[PDB]
């Protein structure tokens, strides 16, 4: 029931695109997909219908060509926590820990990167020995992933001058084609493969520095002693399925005694005066 | 030239190739019909005796004669403050004994005047007879390429050259690669379009390979030594 849902939740704003709130009363659907996440206090304008911001490219993309509702509500700061987790597998494969940030702070990415299966932010130490200028750290990369691409070249008089790829950083690099990390944009219901890793601070096994991860930011979500959360409801299927609502005229009306009215009690019709009487010959199924 | 195309027989009469021992070595540019501007690294001590040198102009495919039909070089003048270690002030001049009368497909390029105020990311064209992809042979046909100009401050990055570009030098091309000149494209006319005319503002001296990342093209700045060339005119007569 939409009434109880809007009453039990501190609803601040609600708007459904490609779907009107009038037809919701007494309709049926096939399935409902619900997404929710807190609202950072810096990108309030990104949650609008249509924006090429960082949230729509790294965090989550909202579909426009489908009937979907958007809700913005608030939650008290008492007995609440935020689960900050990075779903990137290849980032945590090389020894990624935790964000280690203060409470009531949400993390949002500004640029989403992606790599292939054959990727290792680690150079072959047998080649780095013949390097003198801009010598990157190297270690043993696990099998299945090729080492970092580095070439030794002489310009005018420097024999041991080794240059690698992804310089200086994958965010702002001079040759994105030579760097395997490629900037990608998340799709409709698709997570980001991971953030950027500075290969100059990587490299025992190849263990990148925790400060070498770039492309993220943190921001508080406290407003009027409450946390703001945005949710998206996608209703797949219309006028069909087995997911309906009781928002019709049958909304648990109040009984009355004295005048005979129409009857619809468990598939039975008729009229008759009601009279209250104390009876105890009923059962659970009766 | 990597990533370019074959140069059609249009109007580019500022490319003169200097041949010694009946083999192509380098090219050059002309500003007046009495001198040829080229690089100074090909005028080393083993490359003395300028009498055994010929010049070819207005010739796209390098097969029209054999030990003949050329112009003999009279005297070659190199820059006095030339260093072979850092490759600074790589400008050389050659004088021909022929009048070089103007004809079809024969038109020199004017020298750049001081105070041009050129744009930082300026578009220019390069041409020459060099390798095709990497460590190749001399191209039989004439090819050209289009490059962009990058500032000296960005070129002095520690990951590109680590402050090895003199103020009398410049960098151009693309940082992503695939557009660069290989070994053999010495000299070369680096002309830019302005006021509906071409200005020669470059001179190739050296380079770290071709079509490689973080290795753009290096060119000589003749605007500082332009008046010096005028000084050489005082030695003409």
């Amino acid at each position: 029931n939409l009434s109880t849902l809007l009453r039990l939740v501190h609803v601040d704003s609600f708007s459904c695109n490609n779907l009107d709130k009038s037809k919701i009363f007494g309709s049926c659907f096939n399935s409902i997909t619900v997404d929710k996440f807190a609202i950072p206090n810096r990108r309030r304008d990104d949650l609008q219908l249509g924006s090429s911001g960082f949230l729509q490219s790294s965090n989550y993309k909202i579909d426009i060509s489908s009937s979907s509702c958007q809700l913005y509500y608030s939650l008290p700061l008492v007995n609440v926590t935020i689960n900050n987790f990075n779903p990137s597998s290849w980032n945590r494969r090389y020894g990624f820990g935790s964000f280690n940030l203060s409470s009531y702070d949400v993390v949002y990415s500004d640029h989403c990167f992606s790599v292939n299966s054959d990727f290792c932010p680690c150079a072959d130490p047998s080649v780095v020995n013949s390097c003198a200028k801009s010598k990157p750290p190297s270690a043993i990369c696990p099998a299945g992933t090729k080492y970092r691409h580095c070439d030794l070249d002489t310009t005018l008089y420097v024999k041991n001058w080794c240059r690698c790829s992804c310089l200086p950083d994958p965010i702002s690099t001079y040759s994105p084609n030579t760097c395997p990390q490629k900037k990608v944009v998340v799709g409709i219901g698709e997570h980001c493969p991971g953030l950027g890793i500075n290969e100059e601070k990587c490299g025992s096994s190849c263990f990148c520095s925790p400060d070498a991860f770039l492309g993220w930011s943190f921001d508080s979500c406290i407003s009027n002693n409450r946390c703001n959360i945005f949710s998206n409801f996608i209703f797949n299927g219309i006028n069909s399925g087995t997911t309906c609502s009781n928002d019709l005229l049958y909304s648990n009306t109040e009984i009355s005694t004295g005048v005979c009215v129409n009857y619809d009690l468990y598939g039975i019709t008729g009229q008759g005066i009601f009279k209250e009487v104390s009876a105890a010959y009923y059962n659970n199924w009766q | 030239i990597v990533g370019g195309e074959s140069a059609l027989p249009g109007a580019w009469p500022w490319q003169v190739s200097l041949h010694v021992q009946n083999v192509h070595v380098c090219g050059g540019s002309i500003i007046t019909p009495e001198w040829i501007v080229t690089a100074a690294h090909c005028v080393e001590k083993p490359l003395n005796n300028p009498w055994h040198w010929t010049a070819f102009a207005g010739i796209l495919r390098q097969s029209f004669m054999f030990y003949g039909a050329g112009y003999q070089v009279e005297k070659v003048i190199s820059h006095p403050n030339y260093d072979s270690k850092t490759k600074n002030n790589d400008i050389a001049l050659m004088k021909l004994q022929k009048p070089l009368t103007f004809n079809d497909l024969v038109k020199p390029v004017c020298l750049p005047n001081p105070g041009m105020m050129l744009q930082p990311e300026q578009l220019c064209w390069i041409s020459g007879w060099g390798a095709t992809e990497e460590k190749g042979k001399t191209s039989e046909v004439l090819n050209a390429a289009k490059v962009l100009l990058i500032e000296t401050q960005r070129c002095n990055s520690r990951y590109v050259y680590d402050n090895l570009i003199t103020p009398a030098m410049i960098c151009a091309g693309f940082l992503q690669g695939n557009v660069d000149s290989c070994q053999g494209d010495s000299g070369g006319p680096l002309v830019t379009s302005k006021n509906n005319i071409w200005w020669l503002i470059g001179d190739t001296s050296w380079g770290s390979g071709c079509a490689k990342a973080y290795r753009p093209g290096v060119y000589g700045n003749v605007m500082v030594f332009t008046d010096w060339i005028y000084r050489q005119m005082r030695a003409d007569g």
